[PDB]
């Protein structure tokens, strides 16, 4: 069923799983119209399909074209969210194909489980796990990829940069969560801790900064301390 | 009009007819159920009053045979069989006709209660949900579960109701996801009642046998069944008018047909609150909503 505190080393077992966020993939600017009425103008948005154990980041950029003279789109969007994972399912070879699929809400579970009718052995999962990936769109080169996509495209990451080299799933995935997390809360403080210090830079081929493991202790240290100074001031506490 | 006489009442039983209901006492000389409109399935049906366990029944149409009920006390069940020998039959009607030891089919003439609960019910469709070739009737009791509750277990004794499942590959074309789980015509009209059924009357014939098999004898699986076959329709957005119009009446006279004290047990909230308010269906069953809305009001 659920995917909870109670079974979280699962995430980092040898069945291969994909998280699924939607929270990007219908994005909208509310504004005003010339007769004083209220529109919408869709941007760019992505499927943030995430395999927690390696970091692949299946990243599906959802261009606005998409949406053009279709209704309901906040419907549509968990529709075509299930049909673009089932493409992408159908898209891997057998061995690399998901045992299971956790979406991070709960709406996308209908939606996904009609796509994978075909895969009755894929599990589709909700989590009760508060995840922010919808910061995922706060990481610089994730956000300039989907703001000049000019069709729909796939872009393949690696949300853990090299950590794994020094680093269990575990631990990469415990920082990517927070990282996010502080992003989510307050994001010019985040991205000024991430690149306050000009020595430390990110490499093209990377997401985020080369810390040092001493400098990812401060970092981390840095972001907890973000996340309850901006806790402080949202309760008063 | 036609008889099913008894050979004996052994043991205490309440003992249905159709809608009808008569407490039998241990060893009375009660004889059997006379008067018996002719046209109509009918359904005979036992709860033993020293155990209120199986309800069980059988359904039968007296233009197929003669059928009377012997008590099995091997088995401890009241047994439906049929009698070949005509001459011998009418002979033991006659008899207890004669000395009055038979109970009268209780139809008011205004009364189409029974007709309207079973307009599309044919005993041909009964004998293939229930399967047991060598009788003419078909037994069914509480237990009975169905074939599509024994994929989710003795094959026999099973519900052959027609499977539903709104997340299924027959349910859903490959392309057409999203617009065949949100409306589900294509499954209705196509597949259902062109591919399976063959016509609307067969499926309403199989709706109003699982009501009937839910209310009669508590058969859970039946209910599930009746509750699929209207949320078909209701979640189906292109429906023939003179389907959505009769089923507004089949569902009107079910649910005055319902005893207030089962409704909590033979009624889904979710089902009920979906297909009246919600939808595409919502404002096609004035008659079915007013009945509901007027004996119901908490359900909804």
């Amino acid at each position: 069923g659920a995917m909870n505190s109670s079974n979280y080393a699962e995430l980092f077992n040898n069945d291969i799983k994909l998280f699924v966020d939607d929270t990007n993939v219908y994005r909208v600017t509310v504004h005003k119209t010339f007769e004083g009425n209220v529109a919408t103008k869709a941007i760019n948005g992505c499927i943030f399909t995430l395999n927690p154990k390696t970091g692949h980041l299946f990243l599906k950029i959802i261009h606005t074209s998409v949406w053009a003279g279709q209704k309901r789109l906040s419907q549509l969007a968990k529709w075509k969210t299930a049909e673009e994972v089932s493409a992408l399912v159908r898209s891997l070879p057998k061995e690399e194909q998901p045992k299971q699929i956790i979406v991070t809400r709960k709406a996308m579970l209908d939606p996904l489980e009609v796509h994978m009718l075909d895969f009755p052995n894929i599990a589709i999962r909700p989590t009760e796990l508060r995840l922010p990936f919808s910061a995922a769109m706060s990481i610089d080169k994730l956000s300039d990829v989907v703001m000049k996509a000019t069709e729909p495209q796939m872009v393949l990451f690696n949300i853990y940069d090299d950590w794994l080299d020094r680093i269990s799933s575990y631990t990469a995935f415990s920082r990517l969560t927070l990282l996010l997390r502080a992003l989510k809360t307050n994001e010019e403080s985040a991205k000024m801790i991430l690149l306050s210090d000009p020595t430390i830079t990110i490499k093209s081929y990377h997401l985020w900064p080369s810390f040092t493991d001493e400098q990812w202790i401060t970092i981390e240290s840095q972001m907890r301390d973000l996340i309850l100074t901006e806790y402080g001031r949202k309760y008063n506490v | 009009m036609n008889t099913v006489p008894f050979t004996s009442a052994p043991i205490e039983v309440t003992i249905g007819i159709d809608q009808y209901s008569f407490n039998v006492k241990e060893n009375q000389p009660f004889h059997g159920i006379k008067d018996i409109p002719i046209g109509h399935v009918h359904v005979i049906h036992f709860q033993h009053a020293d155990n209120s366990s199986m309800r069980y029944g059988y359904w039968f149409d007296c233009r197929m045979g003669n059928f009377y009920i012997q008590y099995d006390p091997k088995d401890g069940l009241y047994k439906m069989m049929e009698e070949r020998d005509g001459a011998k039959f009418e002979n033991i009607v006659h008899n207890f006709k004669e000395r009055q030891m038979m109970v009268s089919y209780p139809k008011i003439d205004e009364d189409d209660t029974w007709y309207n609960l079973t307009e599309f019910v044919q005993m041909d469709k009964i004998r293939k949900i229930v399967r047991k070739d060598e009788n003419q009737f078909s037994y069914v009791d509480s237990s009975m579960t169905t074939v599509q509750e024994n994929e989710l277990s003795d094959p026999a004794h099973s519900l052959n109701y027609t499977v539903i499942n709104f997340k299924s590959r027959e349910a859903i074309r490959p392309g057409h996801e999203m617009e065949d789980f949100l409306d589900k015509s294509y499954y209705l009209n196509t597949v259902m009642l062109q591919g399976i059924f063959k016509n609307s009357s067969n499926y309403f014939g199989e709706l109003q046998f699982a009501f009937l098999n839910a209310m009669f004898f508590g058969n859970y699986g039946s209910s599930l069944q009746w509750h699929a076959m209207i949320e078909l329709i209701c979640s189906s957005a292109t429906v023939p008018k003179h389907m959505l119009d009769k089923l507004d009446e089949i569902l009107y006279y079910q649910i005055k047909t319902l005893p207030e004290q089962y409704s909590d047990i033979l009624l889904n909230e979710r089902v009920w609150n979906i297909c009246l308010y919600s939808s595409f269906q919502k404002n096609s069953l004035h008659n079915t909503e007013k009945i509901m809305e007027n004996k119901y009001p908490e359900l909804l």
